[PDB]
C-alpha cells in the first residue's frame, strides 16, 4: 500500500554499475524506499533515496586497507578492456550483461593488490620481493574446491593490467592439457602443441597488452620468416603474435608452434621489463596432460592389416601419457622457472580442484542430472609444496564477515539489477534468516554460497512470511475494529 | 552356566492356493545355545553332557560343539628348515 | 599400459630379501593352489554389490566373479566346484519316499 | 562380426565350387 | 565428536570385522568369564521359542 | 611371523592362525591333516631365521616423481634441442615456399 | 580370458622409451630411471613374471571398446549350483544363518 | 491418576502434572484444604509451578 | 519337495508345522526383508563355505 | 556416497520419448552401452538374454565394477616396489598384516602419527639412496620445501 | 555429518533435503552451530539417500 | 535390569515400539462371543486350540 | 649391546601374556628384592620427595589421584 | 611400558569407591573404583581382582548378613496399609504448616 | 523411569568400550575387539580434521 514509487527519482548515473538499476516497479518491496528531510530553501524536502545502493566501482590504485572484506565493481568496459581471453572456470556464473559486475576484496586480495604495486617496480625493490617469495620465482594459491582461487586470479590480472603491466594470462588450463586434439611440434623435435589453445592464446594476449608489444623489439627472433603477399615481416612483439594466429587454416597449425617457441625465447631473454605470468590451474600444468603417445604402427606404414602383426584395429590400449613438460607452451614456462638467471618474472598462479567426485564406488553418471559434466576426469591428489616451485598460499572458505558482504551483493544487486524477486519479495525471507539458512546450507563456502542462492528458489519449509502476514491481517482487523 | 541368544532359521515360502491367490507359510526352528567354561578338560562332565540328549523336551534336538586345548609338536626333523634349492620351481608346476 | 612382469633374483639385489612372486610360489606349494598362466591383469573386478559396505547387500566375501559366461564347459569352473555326495540331494534321495514306513523297516519283516 | 570381420578378403571364398550369375552377382548353382 | 571418516578407511573396518567373525581364541590363559580351559556350546534346537 | 602372515594370508587373523580341515569325511584324519598343514607352514616360515635373503620384502607404495622434477623434463637435452630448432626452423622456412602446410612429419618425425 | 593381451611394442614402458625411439632419436637418456628393486604394476595381483600382461584401464572407452563378452546363458557359482535358485534355495540341515563354526 | 497401560503413560509427566494440581489449588476456597493438597503435591514427585 | 496342491493339503491336513504370514510382506528373516530371496541366497553360502578359511 | 545410477530399469510396456520418461534400451543410458542388449524392431538364445531381469542386471554390475576399476587406477598416483626390510623407513620396521587381517592400524601414536598404514605414499625423491644406489649421480633432484617459519607474504610480512 | 561424510555431500548440495535438518533448530529458537550432530544410518543401505523420505 | 540393584522398578521408560516393525500381530477370535442366540459352551470350544 | 637376544625373547615373552602374575620368592631373595629397590627408589622419585617421602611409591608416577588430597583437615 | 595387557599384584585391602553396576556404564571386562589402605591411591581394578569378606557359601549376597524377623503369637491378624505399604504419605519430620 | 533409552543405552556403552581401549589387549577377542568403528576410524582422519 506504501509504495513511495512515483515519487521516486533516477540518480545521475555515474559508472557503468549504476545505469544496471532496473524500473522502479520491480524492486519497489525488494529494496525497501526511504524518505529524508534536509533543510534546502525550506524545513521540508522530501527525498525518497533507496536503502541499499550499488557498490563503488574503483580502479584498483583508489583499493584500500579499509577495503578489505568489502565489497567492489569493475566497468563493463573496464571488463573487456583488462580481460580477452575471458574469466576463472566459475568466475563469470554471477555476472550476466544486466548485473554488474562485482568483485569482494579478501585479505589475501590485498596481500596481492600490494605485491604487484611492487612488481610494477621491481628493481629498487628486489629484495623486498625476493623475501615475500622467500626466493620462490612466484606463488601458488592452494585450498578446497570452490574458494577463491579462480576469483582471486582474475582480480590479478585486474591489478596488474590497469598498472600497464605485461600479463600472461592463461584463463583455465584444461583448454591446454585437457584440450580438442594434441599436434606434435613442427620446430621442436619430441615436443607437442595444443594449436586451438595457441591460437587464441596469441589472439588475446596481443590484444590486452598492445600498449607494452608494440614497443617490445624483437632481440631474437630471424627476420626471415615465411609471409605471403601483403604481409608485413614482424618487427614488434605484438606483430609476431599477429603473424601467428591471424591466418588460414590449414596455415595457422604450423605457424603458432613457430609463434609460440619464438614468444618464449623472447619473454626469456627480457630482464628489465616486469612479466607477470599468472594460470589458472597450475596442477594441470604439473603432471600428464589427458592426450596419449600414438601408436608406433600408425608412423611406421602398413601394406595391409591381415598379416602385418598388428591390432590397432582389433583391441584399443592405453600407452604411457604425455607429460604437460612436453608442451612448447609449458616448456617456455619451466625454463623461466628453473633457470636463475631471471629475477624477473612473478609466477603468481593457483591450482583447481574441479575433479569429478569419487567416495569408493561410481556407477554411471545421468546424462540429464550432472553437475559434474564438464568436469575433469583426475582423480588425482595434488600437494602443491611438493609439485611446485612456488610458495604455497592456503585460502579456506569464507568467515562471516565476507559472507555477509558477499550475500548482500547477490541477494540485493540481483534484485536491484532486475534478476531476484522483484514483485515477489514477499514470498521469500528476509536477509538475516538468509544469512543464517545459506551459511548452513554452503559451510560459508563460495561456490555453495553462489549455488544456494539459486537454490534460494525451491525452499519448502521457510514459514517466516506466511507467520507475519499471519500477524499483520490479525494486526489489521483488530484495528478497524477499533475505528468501529 | 549362562545362555546365549541365536537366531531362529526361518524359511518362508510361496506358493499358489488355488493362479489365483499366493500363500505365504514359513518353516521356522528357534535357538538357545549354553555356554559352558571349564578351567579343567574333564571326562566326567563330558560324559554328562553328551547325555543330556536322551532326556530332552518333545521335538527338540541338540548339537554339541566343543573347543578345547591341545599340544601340537612341530617336529622340525619331519619338517625342516632347508634352504631353497639352486633350480627353483616356477608357475609350470 | 602393455608391459611384461619382470623378477628381480635376491642374488642381484644389493640387499638381499625374498621376493613376492616365490612367497607365492611357497603359498602355492603348501595349500596346492591352482595358478592360472592367462590370468589377464587388467581384469581385476570386486563385487561391488557384496565387498562395499553402503550397499544393501553387504557380505565381506565375493558372493559372484564378475566373469560373463562363468559355464560348466571351462575346466576351471569344475576343479572348484562342490560334488554332490552327502549334500541335501543325498538326503533327498534316501528320505522322500511316498511311504515313510518303506524307509525305516521293510515290510515283510515288521509284518 | 565381433572382433576382425574388417579382414575378410576375396581370397577366403572358395569360387571354384560355385558358379553365380552374370548380372547381380549371386549364386546360382552349388557342385557335388 | 562428530565422526567424519575417510570412506576407504571404513571400506577396510567392514570387511575385516566380518572376515575376523570366528576369529576368536576362547580357552586363555586369563581371569574369570572370559578366560577358561574348555569351551562347551550346546546349541539346543526347537519349533517353538517357548519350548 | 613376517613371514608367516604373507604365506597364510587370510588364514591368520586377529592374531590367531586358524586352519579348518575339510578335506576328510571323519574328524580323526582331518586332525591330522590339519596338523601336517600347521607344521609345513610353521617350517617354511623358519626360513627367516636362516638369513636375510629369507625375510619377506616390505611393499612401499612409493609415489611417482613429483611436479618439480617433472619440470625438468622440459630441459632435457635443452642445448641440443635449441641447437636442432635452429636448422628446423630453416627445413621449415624453406618447405613453406613449396606448399601450404607442411606437417613435423616433413620436419623432424621419421616415418619410414 | 576376455581380454586378449596385446602384442609386446618395443618402447612404450613409459614417455622416455617412445621419445628416443621415434620421436626424438637424438635422446640421450632413454628410459626412466628404474630401481634395482622389483616393481609391481599389477597391485595387489601376483602376476607370472616374463609374461607381457596388460595393466587396468584408465579410461572408460577403453572398458567399453575393448572385446568383451556379455553374459547369455544362465550365470553358475562352484558352490551356488548345489542350490538351484535363488527361489530354490536348498538348505540341508536346518541350522541358523548366524551360526559359528567352532 | 498412576498410569499403567502404556497409552496412558504416553500422557504422564510431572510438569504436566504442575498444571492439574494447580486447578485444583486455585479450586479451594479455604487454606487447611490447600495445604493438605499441597504437602501431597510435594510428598509425590511434582515440578513445582 | 512338494507341489503346490500337496502343499496346501499338508496345511489343510494339520501335518506340518507353518507359520502363516501377510501375503505382501517379507515374513521374519531379517535377511530376507533387506535384499529378497538373492539375499537369502548369499547368506546360506556364507554359512555353508565362505567362513571357513579352507586349506 | 555416490549419486550415478547402479540398477537397471525394470521391464514394462515399451516407453515412449516423453517427459520424465525414457526408452527402455536407449543411447543415453549406462554409456551407450546397453546397444549390445537392444533392439530396433518394434535366434531363440540370441533373443531371450536380452529380456531376462537377472541376466540384465549382471551386465550393470559388471560395467559399475569397470568404471569403480578405472577410476580407483586413475587415483593411483604411486606404485609398489619390494624394498628390503633394512633399508625400509621406521614406520615400516614393525609388523604389518595382511588386507582384511586386523583392525586398519594406525601409523604410529606414540609420534601422534594416527593414520593407515596401507595407505601411505612416499616420495620418490627421498628413496633415491635405496632405490638407484648404482647410479650415484643424483638423477632426481632434492624438492624444494618451504620454510614454515620464514616470513612471507601470507604472514603479512 | 551422516555417516561420515558431510550433510553438503551426502544429499548432494539440495537445498530442500538439508533444509529439513535445519528444522528442528530453527523451531526450536536454536543456533544450529551450538551443536555437533552425527546421524547412523541403520536402515537399508544405500549409496545416494539423496530423497525427500530419507530426509 | 539389575535385579540386586533394583527395588522400585522403572516402567514405561519410553522405549519406542515403533522405530521397530512388528505390525502383523492379527488375532483370529471365534464369531459370535457375546450373541444372546450362540450358546457359551459347545463344541465349537475346541476351535481356540487351532494354529 | 646390554643382554642378548634369548635374554629379550625371554622378557618379552613373560610380559606379553594375558595376566602378568608375579612370582614367589624365597626369604633369602625377597630381602636381596627388597632392598635394591629401596636403593633404586632414590633416583626414580624427584629430589622433593627423595629423603623423606610417604610410601615407597611416591612420585615414581607423575599423576596419581590420592583419597588424602581432599581432607587436609 | 614393558607389559602388554596389564600386571596383577597381592591382594590389599581397600574401600569401594563407586561401582556401576549398569552394563552400559561398566562394559566388559568390569571395573571397580577402590582406594587401598596404605597409600590412599584410587585405582579403577577389574571386577575379577578383588575379594569380599563373605558371610555364607551358598549366598547371592554374602557381604550382607542375616536378619531375624519379629515374631508375633497371632501373626494371623496383621494390618497393612494397601495404598501407602511402605508408609510414604506420613512424614515423621513436623513441617511448620502443621499448625 | 531409567536413565537412558534402548538406543540410548547403546550408544553410551560404546564410549565408555572407546575410553578403555588398548589394540594391544584385542589380541584373541575377534570381532569384539574392533573398537567402535564412529570414533576410531574419525581418530585416523585427525590427519585432515584439524579442529
Ligand atoms: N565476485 C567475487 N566472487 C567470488 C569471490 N570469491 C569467490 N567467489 C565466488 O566463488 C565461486 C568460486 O570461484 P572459483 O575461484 O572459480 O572456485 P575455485 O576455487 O577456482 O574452484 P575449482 O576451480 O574447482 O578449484 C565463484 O563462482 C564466485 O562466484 C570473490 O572474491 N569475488
Ligand atoms: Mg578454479
Amino acid at each position: 500500500k506504501k509504495s513511495l514509487a512515483a515519487m521516486y527519482m533516477r540518480p545521475p548515473v555515474t559508472c557503468y554499475t549504476d545505469a544496471c538499476e532496473a524500473p522502479v516497479a520491480m524492486w519497489d518491496g525488494a529494496i525497501p524506499l526511504k524518505e529524508t528531510r534536509k533543510l534546502k530553501n525550506g524545513v521540508p524536502v522530501r527525498t525518497v533515496s533507496r536503502t541499499y545502493s550499488h557498490p563503488p566501482q574503483l580502479t584498483p590504485t583508489q583499493l584500500s586497507f579499509n577495503d578489505i572484506n568489502s565489497m567492489y565493481c569493475v566497468g563493463n568496459d573496464e571488463l573487456i578492456q583488462f580481460f580477452p581471453e575471458g574469466l576463472g572456470g566459475r568466475v563469470f556464473q554471477t555476472m550476466p550483461p544486466g548485473h554488474p559486475r562485482g568483485f569482494l576484496y579478501r585479505k589475501e586480495t590485498h596481500l596481492l593488490n600490494l605485491f604487484v604495486d611492487k612488481v610494477q617496480h621491481w628493481h629498487t625493490k628486489r629484495s623486498v620481493l625476493s623475501s615475500l617469495t622467500n626466493g620462490r620465482t612466484g606463488f601458488i594459491v592452494d585450498g578446497p574446491t570452490g574458494c577463491g582461487k579462480s576469483a582471486l586470479m582474475c582480480q590479478v590480472v585486474h591489478f596488474a593490467r590497469s598498472r600497464n603491466i605485461v600479463t600472461l594470462y592463461v584463463p583455465d588450463a584444461k583448454v591446454w592439457t585437457h584440450g580438442e586434439w594434441c599436434w606434435p611440434s613442427t620446430i621442436l623435435p619430441g615436443f607437442f602443441d595444443a594449436p586451438d589453445a595457441a591460437r587464441s592464446f596469441l589472439k588475446y594476449f596481443a590484444v590486452a597488452n598492445r600498449a607494452t608489444l608494440t614497443s617490445w623489439k624483437l632481440r631474437c627472433t630471424p627476420k626471415d620468416l615465411p609471409t605471403e603477399q601483403g604481409e608485413r615481416q614482424p618487427q614488434n612483439l605484438y606483430e609476431l603474435c599477429e603473424w601467428g594466429h591471424r591466418a588460414v587454416a590449414p596455415a595457422s597449425i604450423d605457424r603458432q608452434s613457430v609463434c609460440v617457441k619464438f614468444l618464449m625465447d623472447e619473454l626469456s631473454e627480457e630482464k628489465k621489463l616486469p612479466v607477470v605470468i599468472v594460470v589458472d590451474g597450475w596442477n594441470l600444468f604439473s603432471h600428464e596432460t589427458h592426450f596419449r603417445y600414438p601408436h608406433p604402427d600408425f608412423l611406421r606404414g602398413l601394406a595391409s592389416f591381415n598379416e602385418s602383426s598388428t591390432d590397432i584395429d582389433l583391441y584399443p590400449q592405453e600407452l604411457p601419457r604425455i607429460p604437460a613438460s612436453r608442451l612448447s607452451f609449458v616448456r617456455g614456462l619451466n625454463k623461466m622457472i628453473l633457470s636463475g638467471d631471471d629475477p624477473n618474472k612473478f609466477f603468481i598462479t593457483c591450482t583447481t580442484r574441479d575433479f569429478k567426485p569419487f567416495d569408493g564406488i561410481s556407477g554411471f553418471p545421468n546424462v540429464e542430472t550432472d553437475r559434474f559434466a564438464n568436469s575433469l576426469d583426475e582423480y588425482a591428489p595434488y600437494d602443491p609444496e611438493k609439485d611446485s616451485h612456488f610458495h604455497p598460499i592456503q585460502i579456506g572458505n569464507f568467515d562471516e564477515y565476507e559472507y555477509r558482504s558477499f550475500l548482500r551483493f547477490l541477494i540485493n544487486s540481483g534484485e536491484l539489477a532486475g534478476l531476484g524477486w522483484g514483485p515477489l519479495w514477499h514470498a521469500s525471507s528476509d536477509f538475516e534468516r538468509k544469512l543464517y539458512k545459506i551459511g548452513f546450507l554452503s559451510g560459508r563456502n563460495p561456490q555453495g554460497v553462489v549455488d544456494h542462492y539459486h537454490q534460494e528458489l525451491v525452499w519448502r519449509y521457510d514459514y517466516q512470511r506466511t507467520r507475519q502476514k499471519q500477524y499483520l491481517l490479525k494486526r489489521r482487523m483488530e484495528g478497524m475494529s477499533r475505528g468501529a | 552356566p549362562h545362555v546365549e541368544k541365536l537366531e531362529p532359521w526361518v524359511r518362508m515360502a510361496e506358493f499358489w492356493t488355488s493362479e489365483m491367490s499366493t500363500a505365504h507359510y514359513e518353516f521356522r526352528k528357534f535357538f538357545r545355545v549354553i555356554i559352558c567354561k571349564l578351567p579343567f578338560q574333564s571326562t566326567e562332565f563330558e560324559k554328562r553332557m553328551y547325555d543330556i540328549r536322551h532326556w530332552l523336551h518333545r521335538q527338540t534336538s541338540c548339537e554339541f560343539h566343543t573347543i578345547y586345548r591341545r599340544n601340537v609338536i612341530h617336529d622340525s626333523a619331519v619338517f625342516p628348515t632347508e634352504h631353497d634349492p639352486a633350480t627353483p620351481t616356477t608357475h609350470e608346476h | 599400459g602393455v608391459h611384461r612382469v619382470g623378477y628381480t633374483h635376491p642374488s642381484t639385489l644389493p640387499v638381499p630379501c625374498a621376493q613376492r612372486w616365490d612367497l607365492r610360489l611357497a603359498r602355492a606349494r603348501i595349500f596346492q593352489e591352482y595358478i592360472e598362466e592367462k590370468a589377464p591383469g587388467a581384469w581385476q573386478l570386486e563385487d561391488e554389490r557384496s565387498m562395499s559396505p553402503e550397499f544393501k547387500t553387504f557380505t565381506g566375501y565375493p558372493m559372484r566373479d564378475m566373469r560373463p559366461g562363468y559355464g560348466q564347459n571351462l575346466p576351471d569352473y569344475i576343479m572348484k566346484k562342490r560334488l554332490p555326495n552327502n549334500t541335501h540331494y543325498e538326503l533327498f534321495a534316501r528320505r522322500d519316499i511316498p511311504n515313510e514306513d518303506n524307509a525305516m523297516y521293510g515290510k515283510y519283516l515288521y509284518d | 562380426p565381433e572382433v576382425a570381420m574388417h579382414r575378410n578378403t576375396v581370397g577366403l571364398l572358395p569360387a571354384h565350387m560355385w558358379e553365380t550369375d552374370k548380372k547381380t552377382g549371386k549364386v546360382k548353382s552349388v557342385k557335388d | 565428536f562428530p565422526f567424519q571418516w575417510k570412506t576407504e578407511d571404513w571400506y577396510e573396518y567392514e570387511v575385516a570385522k566380518v572376515r575376523n567373525r570366528r576369529f576368536v581364541f576362547e580357552n586363555t590363559e586369563e581371569d574369570g568369564i572370559r578366560g577358561s580351559e574348555v569351551t562347551y556350546k550346546i546349541v539346543l534346537e526347537g519349533f517353538w521359542d517357548h519350548h | 611371523e613376517r613371514r608367516l602372515r604373507i604365506l597364510a594370508q587370510h588364514r591368520v587373523g586377529m592374531g590367531v592362525l586358524k586352519l579348518d580341515a575339510d578335506k576328510y569325511e571323519d574328524q580323526a584324519d582331518n586332525v591330522t591333516f590339519g596338523t601336517t598343514k600347521l607344521s609345513e607352514l610353521l617350517a617354511d616360515a623358519r626360513k627367516a631365521q636362516l638369513g636375510e635373503e629369507y625375510w619377506p620384502s616390505v611393499e612401499l607404495k612409493v609415489r611417482k616423481p613429483s611436479g618439480q622434477s617433472k619440470a625438468h623434463y622440459s630441459l632435457i637435452d635443452n642445448e641440443r634441442i635449441e641447437k636442432r630448432s635452429r636448422e628446423l626452423y630453416e627445413k621449415y622456412r624453406d618447405a613453406k615456399k613449396r606448399s601450404l602446410f607442411v606437417t613435423p612429419m616433413e620436419t623432424w618425425l621419421e616415418v619410414k | 580370458r576376455f581380454p586378449p593381451t596385446p602384442s609386446e611394442t618395443p618402447a612404450t614402458q613409459d614417455w622416455m622409451a617412445y621419445t628416443a625411439k621415434y620421436l626424438d632419436k637424438q635422446f640421450t637418456i632413454s628410459a626412466e630411471p628404474a630401481p634395482v628393486y622389483n616393481v609391481n604394476k599389477l597391485w595387489p595381483m601376483q602376476q607370472i613374471p616374463g609374461k607381457v600382461d596388460q595393466t587396468p584401464f584408465e579410461e572408460d572407452q577403453t572398458w567399453l571398446l575393448h572385446s568383451i563378452p556379455v553374459q547369455q546363458l544362465e550365470m553358475h557359482h562352484h558352490e551356488k549350483d548345489l542350490q538351484d535358485l535363488p527361489f530354490i534355495n536348498h538348505e540341508q540341515f536346518p541350522r541358523s544363518l548366524e551360526w559359528n563354526a567352532p | 491418576l498412576e498410569p499403567c497401560t502404556p497409552r496412558e503413560w504416553l500422557q504422564f509427566s510431572h510438569r504436566n502434572l504442575a498444571y492439574a494440581y494447580n486447578g485444583a489449588l486455585r479450586a479451594c476456597h479455604s487454606l487447611p484444604s490447600m495445604l493438605l493438597l499441597y504437602k501431597e503435591m510435594k510428598q509425590r514427585g511434582v515440578k513445582v509451578d | 519337495n512338494v507341489s503346490y496342491w500337496t502343499m496346501n493339503k499338508m496345511v489343510r491336513g494339520g501335518n506340518l508345522l507353518v507359520h502363516r504370514v501377510h501375503y505382501t510382506g517379507w515374513g521374519t528373516d531379517s535377511h530376507l526383508k533387506k535384499g529378497g530371496w538373492e539375499h537369502r541366497w548369499n547368506k546360506v553360502l556364507q554359512r555353508n563355505v565362505l567362513q571357513y578359511s579352507r586349506i | 556416497v555416490s549419486t550415478g545410477e547402479f540398477d537397471h530399469p525394470p521391464f514394462q510396456f515399451r516407453q515412449r520419448h516423453t517427459f520424465n520418461t525414457t526408452p527402455l534400451h536407449d543411447a543415453n543410458r549406462f554409456g551407450g552401452r546397453t546397444a549390445y542388449l537392444r533392439e530396433i524392431g518394434p535366434k531363440k538364445q540370441g533373443r531371450r538374454f536380452k529380456k531376462d531381469p537377472r541376466t540384465v542386471q549382471f551386465n550393470v554390475d559388471v560395467w559399475c565394477a569397470q568404471q569403480t576399476l578405472r577410476k580407483r587406477w586413475k587415483q593411483r598416483d604411486w606404485e609398489v616396489i619390494e624394498i628390503p626390510f633394512r633399508l625400509v623407513p621406521r614406520e615400516q620396521q614393525r609388523v604389518i598384516p595382511e588386507l582384511y587381517t586386523d583392525i586398519p592400524q594406525m601409523t604410529d601414536p606414540a609420534r601422534n602419527d594416527f593414520s593407515n598404514i596401507r595407505n601411505k605414499v612416499y616420495d620418490r625423491e627421498e628413496l633415491q639412496g635405496v632405490l638407484f644406489p648404482a647410479a650415484g649421480a643424483m638423477l632426481y633432484p632434492p624438492l624444494q620445501r618451504v620454510d614454515k617459519q620464514a616470513m612471507t607474504l601470507d604472514k603479512y610480512l | 555429518t551422516v555417516m561420515g561424510k558431510p550433510l553438503s555431500l551426502v544429499l548432494d548440495n539440495k537445498a530442500w533435503l538439508m533444509e529439513m535438518v535445519l528444522m528442528p533448530f530453527d523451531e526450536a529458537n536454536l543456533d544450529y552451530r551450538d551443536f555437533d550432530a552425527h546421524i547412523v544410518s541403520e536402515g537399508h543401505a544405500m549409496p545416494s539417500i539423496a530423497n525427500e523420505i530419507a530426509a | 535390569g539389575d535385579i540386586y540393584y533394583d527395588d522400585t522398578r522403572g516402567l514405561h521408560d519410553r522405549s519406542p515400539t515403533w522405530m521397530n516393525e512388528v505390525p502383523e500381530t492379527r488375532y483370529d477370535r471365534l464369531y459370535g462371543v457375546n450373541h444372546p442366540d450362540i450358546a457359551k459352551i459347545g463344541i465349537r470350544r475346541h476351535l481356540n486350540v487351532e494354529y | 649391546r646390554a643382554t642378548t637376544d634369548a635374554i629379550r625373547a625371554a622378557w618379552e615373552g613373560v610380559m606379553r601374556e594375558d595376566v602378568v602374575r608375579l612370582p614367589d620368592v624365597t626369604g633369602v631373595v625377597a630381602l636381596y628384592l627388597t632392598l635394591v629397590c629401596i636403593r633404586e627408589s632414590g633416583r626414580l622419585v624427584p629430589e622433593e620427595l627423595k629423603e623423606l617421602s610417604s610410601g615407597l611409591e611416591d612420585g615414581v608416577r607423575p599423576g596419581v589421584r590420592k583419597l588424602q588430597q581432599y581432607p587436609l583437615i | 611400558s614393558s607389559a602388554e595387557q596389564r600386571i596383577a599384584g597381592g591382594p590389599q585391602r581397600a574401600v569401594i569407591i563407586q561401582y556401576h553396576h549398569q552394563p552400559f556404564f561398566n562394559p566388559e571386562p568390569r571395573l571397580v573404583k577402590v582406594a587401598f589402605q596404605c597409600d590412599g591411591t584410587i585405582m579403577e581394578v577389574p571386577i575379577s581382582d578383588v575379594m569380599i569378606w563373605q558371610r555364607r557359601y551358598h549366598g547371592p549376597e554374602r557381604t550382607v548378613g542375616d536378619e531375624s524377623r519379629r515374631y508375633n503369637p497371632a501373626a494371623m491378624r496383621r494390618y497393612v496399609d494397601v495404598t501407602d505399604p511402605f508408609n510414604e504419605k506420613t512424614s515423621n519430620t513436623e513441617h511448620f504448616l502443621d499448625k | 523411569f531409567n536413565e537412558f533409552d534402548a538406543k540410548g543405552r547403546e550408544y553410551v556403552q560404546y564410549m565408555r568400550e572407546f575410553a578403555r581401549f588398548d589394540p594391544r589387549k584385542s589380541r584373541g577377542n575377534g570381532q569384539k575387539g574392533f573398537p567402535f568403528r564412529d570414533a576410531y576410524l574419525t581418530k585416523m582422519n585427525e590427519a585432515n580434521q584439524k579442529t
